[PDB]
């Protein structure tokens, strides 16, 4: 297919189009042409990522300025959905346009999912495996094989040869999607984390997650070529300020202030027996200090930094000396100080709120450190523990995890709260107490992204409502127009079940507990719809404390009795690989002849990225509206800091993020225009949150359908089974909303020009 | 706006030679409330009324029964064409409840197994009746349905209010790729078509396979009251039929002699085949301003036909559905019966 | 009177004419046939929304006739309650009800079902801060509740306070209407004369009761357990009462013995205040609580059995109490005990009163001990249609709008008694009873044709035929010696006048646990009240039982729940009446009392083999006699 947008000839992979494409395509081209954000409710059922692409893709081979993309997306599922889809488009490209497509993009995850060493893939968490590939390579690790043979530093044997061979051009014409890229260079003997890392200055399309673009740890490989005269696309942005809000968070242990003590003893005998085998070398780094913030060798660098920057990316830090802990003795001397001084801070009598300055006008009086000086740790470990070379890191990561803390106080204030709780609520009365410091204002890091970026694009089917998003991380957008499913067919039914088979108000605000006036009527709901509804179905309780209690009594009870006969269940589980198992053996249940049921958490895993087809979901249940009011008084001191620097109140974010959550989970179980199943919510404030749902699910949501019966929605949906899955395809009425090839948009859409 | 057939289902070549074995459920899904008396009672009588239908219009073809119950493919029998047979199994399976649920890999393997003594002119045709939600697979069920696309066995589904998408893929899979046997059915009525439309042959793209000329015998009649006896039976059987080759005696009916083993077909078998493989053009509504015919019907006589001049009854419709070629009007309830039962027009025929 | 006659005007509103009659606009274009002046709704098989007329019919009114093709309806004044609380429009009613149904929606039927859709069952009233204000829902309740004597008059002119509505709710208005509209709070005097000025003007309210936001009751210990068991008609009488949100009070006639107290302890668990429960008699408080309220959920410590003999401990509980209106205020005051529980239900603010059959007790006592007690809710479940106590103050309205109706046929064909097959045995006549009728006519005579031999022996056919069958027998005979002479000849334990109570029950263990012992013959001392068994063979042998309201109860009560369904009629009753004796005419008012309660009927005169059974004992004339005179004792 080949349509226009009057200046963009687009090279539509669908044979057949949609409408609300085509609404979303031509208000988005007005937005390339007069700059902004144009927030945008493209439908998700609809596929928002065919044409979101495709426009784009017929962007760059038009428009001559903007050789470079940004795809964002909240996990690596959706970049790969991304990848796997426009990877067929590129060749798609080259089917009708011949050899003109000359597109490169590529996958940014890490070390650990690209990694290609059998030594190195063994190890589980991604850090570990980071550290041992960094470690294989590192700029004053791999140095010492080089220079001297040894077997106690070895080679990745892909950055190796990466460093020979694949730094010289780009990948020959392939656009490699997650199992694309895995699969070329599993032969070729590269791994294709160095290659993407490396492919930023060069990929026209760059493809990577939200952290990479946020997280002030990571993104400090932006290049300004590919990020100054670029379009940046947000997908599934509307979980974009709450990963924010982790990027300047930090809990502490008391169990971890031992390793902390152990970090600090350790390394004090690590840069003083080290001084006795090169003494001048810890000198020469000192005056490193004097002349600037060692600028020559800690960012101009292949391999070598070791200590993450939680702060800005550069900006804000001053290059000026970090006191007169030059000395390597002397440095011990503030180092315990300070340590005891956080250790009292650490077993405070409860949870105070102090504005970060404030701690560290008390810490000048205990330990006499400016806040200059104190901004500058980040930069000073790194150049300590180079000169050591270091061999054991196990009790040293403790001090990454601390001086990281240690840029942030000296460096963020009268934004964020200190709090310091001295236990868990769920295990109060221990000493298990936390050095709380979460983020209150997300656009901090929001802003500066908007700050350089001038072509940006934030779309998301789930999004309601579109409004507090602007106020919330102040930016500006234009075109803010929203997209309701027109479409000849029903094919979803978002329910209000307030009331079940008892009539009684359902909900888990209640309590986070089980009772049987509650627990019966949830699960004779589960099991009413195993014995009716088709394969596919797809659960996500508000948090996973509470699902564990609600399944364990389901088994006391036979009331899963029944519904261990009807189809397959496998459950969500806190091991990601185990969950990944149990939904991998989840969709090929659904594939296959027998039912299956799934549930998740709304809180959970599965919600970010997660897709469902017609086989695996087609009755979605909801139990409840998730309210993440649970944990301690953390959230409502963030809450507050809402209330007064932006007038959203408690009541208006608590709800609205919630139905956004739950806006969020229940769209994975449309896939195309063709898919359609039953979209259960079971809650009593649902009637009142008709509000909150997306605009076209709320339309689908009548007032006819509030406070229904569930064993009613049970004959719903049995009416919705007979009614859906009959093979009803008039084509005829097809065309208003299903547009055949290349006839009715250039036939109809000419009239919508006016 | 009008529902008719499109153009003309263009006589080319359509499937009378077959043997298609329905595969029924009895699954506690089935005890499940969809239909008026249950799902289990009400879908036999309707394939008790597919069977003799099927033998109506498919009399040269046989018939099997399957039923899965408490997740076992189980036949109550063999591929045979014998109405009487077929309904007094089903009979005691309407005596009975159902009970579990049904298991679809063991039907298909049963439905393997069952047609390989099909012959290689009938056309192999599986119908499923498939209702509920889940299956039980003790293997792969991709692997045979391989086989049955590979050895050339096409599967239609009759599902009931519900869509899988492995029932679907069976039916696209196994029809030559086609995906066009996925009907479902919701109401009394919407049941009974989706039997009735497998009555008819199921042509969709014929392809050139080696066609075989097969040798099949008429029988003759016989007189004998007294010396009753019949040598397929050997019964009292007071009235039969005899091959013309093996002289080996068979009752009244369309039975294979068992000496011989030549196809026995007495008028009905080749007459049936007949006004399947060619239809006519359905007899359209003739427009009332384009009718330029007298005010009844040709075929018979049905003289209303026009209200004329009555405000919303005149402009309306008229009882003038006309054939195509034969150029001759026909009342809607006459032209209906016209491409009903026998096709047998009268303006085309008398000529 | 704090009691209206508009909860109770059933039974009227049945009468049309010919000439005076309105033939039906809608009967040539309808498919029912819903005249008003029969008050009949009659279905037809035409009908394009035929369920749905019997659904807003069923909802605002009763049907009196169940034919197979048509129907008909049955006067009820209490369906305007009803009716306004299902949420049929005034003008909806009507105009759907006038169009399906072929007989016009007359003034009367239409004023009437204008009135029942909003006016009935639809009143108004306001309450502020969690409270009572002098208000309604709507602008009409709002003029209402200021027009109102005791919810205006009685009113104070500030909209709502925190403290006012949580403490004072010309009384606390806890049987107020729907809240959160424009009232103004009220004063804390006299909800008698409240609810004595709503029945006047005849304004029923869809009343509330807002337990939550009563400061002055606090929170009782009541062990909050659903646990008990829920059946198809209790589920809806809660949903109904509790509706969306608060609950309220009012009458729900529910079958005696079937759990018919589960809807109420189950309700007084969600309230979470004081709740009393009332009981028919005091013997009935310790027979019914140890019968089936073990596996309930309510605590039996708490819940003191009030008796006035057996003391237990009073004005002292935090919870629940279970008692009766003998021991509340009637002749039956053994001592000053039931007195003291009345003085400390002045002091205590009780919300939730649980009645159990009140139509044994005269209502006069229900509006004395109301007065003095000054509750906030109850509850009246009953289970009798007509009742004596219809007096100026009708239970309904002092209570509440009724939500469910006791539905008998309802529960008599959903498994629990399906398939009735009510029967009345006409054993053949000999010369003793035509020479008894003949020669005494008194009331003496009420044994002297019950002891007919054939009638034994026509039990002794469903005595073989249920045990063969694996069915249960139960038979119902007032008298005790001629009972007792009855099951000793088939050599079978048998229930039998002033039984040992553990052996009744052993004989009831192999009664309905074992097969081969189900034959019991209940006397006069099952009702009221023991233990009503589960019943699958009814046999009555006393036929006059005064009076008819208690036949209506002792009908509904031995017939009770069989979880059994093997053969096509599992509920059997047999009604053994000896013909040409003076129990024709009790019998034949059981006859048209059976097929109007609803249940199936036949008669079963030709037992399969009659005279080859076995135990032909007195089966020839001349032994009847004999037996005659020896009942003469009697
Ligand atoms: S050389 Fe490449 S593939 Fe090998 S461990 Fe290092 S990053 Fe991984
Ligand atoms: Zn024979
Ligand atoms: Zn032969
Ligand atoms: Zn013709
Ligand atoms: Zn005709």
């Amino acid at each position: 297919m080949k349509f226009y947008i009057d200046d963009l000839p687009v090279l539509f992979p669908y044979p057949k189009i949609y409408p609300e494409q085509y609404n979303y395509m031509c208000d988005i081209k007005k937005t390339l042409d007069v700059g902004g954000n144009s927030i945008l409710e493209m439908p998700s059922g609809t596929g928002k990522t065919v044409s979101l692409l495709s426009l784009t893709i017929a962007y760059q081979m038009h428009y001559p300025e903007h050789r470079k993309i940004i795809y964002c997306s909240r996990t690596m599922s959706e970049i790969e959905k991304a990848l796997v889809e426009l990877e067929n488009l590129m060749d798609y490209r080259t089917k009708e346009l011949g050899y003109q497509e000359d597109f490169r993009g590529l996958g940014l995850t890490s070390r650990k999912n690209l990694c290609l060493h059998p030594e190195v893939s063994k190890e589980r968490k991604g850090t570990v495996v980071d550290e041992k590939c960094r470690r294989m390579t590192n700029g004053q690790a791999k140095r010492k094989l080089e220079e001297d043979p040894e077997a106690n530093v070895e080679l990745c044997e892909y950055h190796e040869n990466l460093y020979n061979i694949e730094v010289e051009d780009y990948l020959p014409k392939g656009v490699f999607s997650f199992e694309k890229l895995l699969k070329y260079c599993e032969e070729k003997t590269l791994c294709p984390y160095f290659i993407v890392r490396r492919m930023i200055s060069l990929c026209n399309i760059i493809i990577y997650s939200y952290h990479y673009l946020l997280d002030p740890k990571i993104a400090e490989r932006v290049s300004n070529e590919v990020s100054k005269d670029s379009i940046v696309i947000f997908d599934e942005a509307h979980n974009i300020d709450n990963v924010c809000i982790e990027s300047l968070s930090l809990d502490l242990t008391t169990d971890a202030l031992r390793r902390a003590t152990r970090g600090a003893n350790a390394l004090d005998e690590r840069i003083s027996e080290v001084r006795k085998v090169d003494s001048q070398k810890l000198q020469d780094e000192y005056e490193k200090l004097v002349q600037g913030l060692h600028s020559a060798d800690i960012l101009t660098d292949q391999e070598e930094p070791f200590v993450e920057t939680p702060v800005l990316p550069q900006d804000l830090l001053t290059e000026a000396i970090p006191g007169n802990i030059r000395r390597a003795e002397h440095f011990v001397s503030f180092l315990k100080r300070l340590i005891e001084y956080l250790k009292t801070r650490m077993k405070v009598l409860h949870v105070i709120s102090e504005t970060p300055k404030s701690f560290l006008q008390h810490l000048k009086q205990l330990t006499f450190i400016e806040r200059k000086p104190l901004r500058f740790c980040s930069e000073r470990l790194s150049l300590l523990v180079r000169t050591l070379e270091v061999t054991e890191v196990e009790d040293f990561t403790a001090l990454k995890d601390i001086a990281t803390f240690a840029t942030l106080i000296s460096t963020y204030e009268e934004g964020f709260l200190l709090i310091i709780e001295p236990y868990e609520i769920e295990n109060a009365a221990v000493p298990n107490p936390i050095m709380r410091f979460t983020c209150l204002d997300a656009s901090i890091a929001i802003k500066p992204v908007f700050e350089r970026f001038s072509s940006v694009i934030i779309t998301s089917g789930t999004i309601s409502p579109l409004d507090m998003y602007p106020r919330m991380l102040n930016f500006k957008t234009v075109l803010q127009k929203s997209y309701a499913m027109t479409l000849a067919k029903k094919s979803f039914l978002p329910m209000i079940i307030t009331k079940g088979s008892d009539q009684v108000a359902i909900s888990s605000r209640f309590e986070i507990r089980n009772d049987p006036s509650i627990v019966r009527n949830y699960g004779s709901m589960l099991v009413e719809f195993a014995k009716i509804t088709p394969d596919g179905m797809v659960v996500f309780f508000p948090s996973y404390l509470y699902m564990e209690s609600i399944v364990s009594m389901w088994q006391t009870m036979g009331i899963l009795d029944e519904v261990w006969k009807h189809k397959l269940i496998l459950v969500e589980t806190p091991d990601a690989q185990e969950t990944s198992l149990a939904l991998e053996t989840y969709r090929k249940a659904c594939s296959n002849g027998r039912g299956a049921i799934l549930l998740s958490v709304a809180r959970g895993k599965v919600s970010e990225g997660i897709d469902f087809d017609h086989q695996y979901g087609r009755t979605v249940l909801m139990i409840g509206i998730p309210f993440q009011y649970t944990e301690s008084r953390i959230l409502k001191a963030r809450l507050e800091f809402m209330r007064e620097n932006y007038r959203i109140r408690e009541n208006d974010f608590l709800s609205f993020d919630a139905m956004r959550h739950a806006a969020q989970c229940l769209g994975r179980v449309l896939r195309g225009k063709d898919d359609y199943g039953v979209m259960v919510l079971a809650d009593r404030r649902f009637s009142r949150k008709r509000s909150q749902l997306p605009k076209w699910i709320a339309q689908g949501l009548s007032d006819a359908d509030l406070n229904l019966s569930t064993d009613m929605a049970i004959s719903n949906t049995k009416q919705f089974l007979r009614t859906m899955a009959q093979p009803t395809d008039p084509k005829d009425q097809e065309g208003v909303s299903v547009w055949s090839y290349e006839d009715l948009i250039k036939h109809q859409n000419s009239r919508k020009d006016q | 706006k009008k529902r008719t057939a499109k153009k003309n289902i263009t006589p080319y070549q359509r499937g009378i030679i077959r043997s298609l074995i329905l595969t029924l459920d009895c699954s506690e899904a089935m005890l499940e409330k969809d239909l008026r008396p249950n799902r289990h009672a009400m879908i036999i009588q309707y394939a008790i009324d597919f069977v003799h239908e099927f033998f109506d219009q498919n009399p040269i073809s046989q018939m099997g029964i399957i039923i899965m119950r408490n997740g076992l493919a189980q036949l109550v029998s063999q591929v045979s064409g014998n109405p009487q047979d077929h309904i007094d199994a089903l009979k005691s399976i309407r005596k009975q409840e159902p009970k579990g649920n049904p298991s679809l890999q063991n039907a298909l393997e049963m439905a393997r197994g069952l047609l390989l003594p099909v012959p290689a002119h009938c056309t192999r045709e599986v119908l499923i009746v498939f209702g509920s939600l889940s299956t039980t697979d003790p293997g792969d069920i991709h692997q045979t349905i391989d086989s049955l696309v590979s050895e050339k066995i096409r599967v239609k589904v009759l599902g009931l209010s519900a869509q899988v998408a492995i029932c679907k893929e069976l039916c696209k899979a196994t029809n030559y790729g086609d995906e066009s046997f996925y009907k479902i059915l919701l109401d009394e009525t919407h049941l009974k078509e989706l039997f009735n439309e497998a009555v008819t042959p199921l042509p969709v793209n014929k392809i050139n396979k080696g066609f075989t000329l097969v040798k099949m015998g008429f029988p003759t009649r016989i007189f004998e009251d007294t010396p009753t006896f019949c040598s397929c039976h050997s019964k009292l059987v007071y009235g039969g039929y005899f091959c013309p080759n093996c002289h080996s005696k068979v009752c009244s009916l369309p039975t294979v002699c068992p000496c011989c083993d030549l196809m026995l077909i007495l008028s009905t078998h080749l007459a049936r085949s007949y006004h399947h493989l060619m239809p006519l053009k359905t007899f359209a509504e003739v427009p009332t301003t384009e009718k330029f015919r007298s005010e009844d019907c040709f075929s018979c006589q049905s003289r209303f036909p026009x209200x004329x001049x009555x405000x919303x009854x005149x402009x309306x419709x008229x009882s003038r559905y006309r054939c195509e070629d034969c150029k001759q009007e026909f009342c809607v309830d006459c032209d209906v019966f016209i491409h009903e039962i026998l096709h047998n027009c009268p303006g085309c025929e008398s000529k | 009177p704090a009691d209206f006659v508009p909860d109770s005007v059933s039974g009227m509103f049945r009468s049309h004419d010919f000439s005076y009659l309105r033939l039906r606009p809608d009967h040539a274009s309808r498919p029912l046939w819903i005249s008003p002046s029969d008050g009949r709704i009659i279905l037809e098989s035409f009908s394009p929304l035929a369920e749905q007329a019997q659904d807003f019919l069923v909802t605002i009114a009763e049907p009196i006739s169940r034919p197979s093709h048509i129907h008909e309806y049955k006067i009820t004044a209490y369906s305007l309650y009803a009716a306004v609380s299902v949420g049929l429009e005034t003008d909806d009613i009507i105009s759907v009800l006038d169009r399906l149904s072929k007989v016009p929606v007359a003034e009367s039927i239409i004023n009437f079902i204008k009135g029942a859709t909003i006016s009935y069952g639809k009143v108004k009233l306001v309450i502020k801060h969690n409270r009572y204000f002098v208000e309604t829902t709507q602008a009409d309740i709002l003029q209402m509740l200021l027009n109102d004597s005791v919810i205006g008059p009685l009113r104070i002119d500030s909209d709502h306070q925190v403290q006012p509505p949580e403490d004072v709710l010309e009384r606390e208005e806890e049987d107020d209407d729907i809240d959160a509209v424009h009232s103004f709070e009220i004063a804390n005097e006299s909800v008698e004369v409240v609810k004595k000025r709503c029945q006047e003007i005849d304004y029923p309210v869809l009343e509330e009761y807002d337990f939550r936001n009563d400061h002055r009751n606090p929170d009782l210990d009541i062990d909050l357990k659903p646990s008990t068991q829920i059946r198809p008609y209790q589920e809806k009488s809660l949903s109904k009462m509790f509706g969306n949100g608060r609950a309220r009070s009012g009458i729900i006639v529910l079958p005696c013995g079937a759990g018919k107290t589960l809807v109420g302890i189950t309700a007084a668990c969600t309230i979470k205040k004081s709740v009393i429960v009332l009981c028919t008699s005091s013997v009935s408080v310790m027979q019914w609580r140890q019968q089936f309220l073990q596996w309930c959920t309510l605590q039996p410590e708490n819940c003191a059995v009030f008796t006035s003999d057996n003391k237990e401990m009073f004005q002292t509980e935090s919870g629940l109490v279970v008692s009766t209106y003998s021991m509340v205020a009637n002749t039956r005051n053994r001592s000053h005990d039931s007195q003291k529980v009345m003085d400390f239900l002045t002091g205590r603010e009780w919300g939730f009163i649980i009645l159990d059959e009140v139509h044994v007790v005269p209502a006069a006592m229900f509006r004395r001990v109301v007065s003095t007690i000054a509750a906030h809710a109850k509850l009246g479940l009953t289970a009798t249609l007509v009742r004596e106590d219809d007096k100026i103050g009708d239970l309904n309205f002092l209570i509440g709008p009724k939500l469910y109706e006791a539905n008998w046929m309802e529960l008599s064909q959903k498994g629990h008694i399906a398939n009735v097959q009510c029967a009345e045995v006409w054993c053949p006549m000999t010369a003793e009873f035509y020479q008894e009728y003949l020669r005494e006519t008194a009331r003496k005579r009420m044994l002297l044709y019950i002891m007919n031999p054939t009638k034994f022996q026509a039990c002794q056919f469903l005595i073989q035929y249920h045990e063969r069958r694996g069915d249960k027998i139960i038979v119902f005979s007032d008298n005790v010696y001629a009972l007792q002479e009855y099951a000793l000849k088939m050599g079978k334990p048998f229930i039998y006048g002033s039984t040992p109570q553990q052996e009744r029950m052993n004989i009831l263990q192999n009664f309905q646990y074992n097969d081969q012992i189900n034959t019991i013959f209940l006397s006069k001392v099952g009702d009221t009240s023991i233990d009503l068994p589960e019943a699958t063979c009814l046999i009555q042998i006393s036929s006059h039982y005064g009076s008819r309201r208690q036949e209506a109860q002792r009908l509904g009560r031995i017939l009770r729940a069989k979880r059994r369904n093997d053969e096509g009629f599992n509920a059997f009753f047999y009604s053994l009446v000896s013909k040409d004796t003076q129990e024709m005419y009790y019998s034949t008012k059981r006859q048209a009392f059976l097929v109007d309660q609803g249940y199936a009927f036949k008669v079963i005169t030709h037992l399969h083999g009659m005279e080859n059974i076995p135990n032909l004992a007195y089966a020839s004339p001349r032994e009847r006699r004999e037996l005659l005179q020896e009942v003469l004792l009697k």
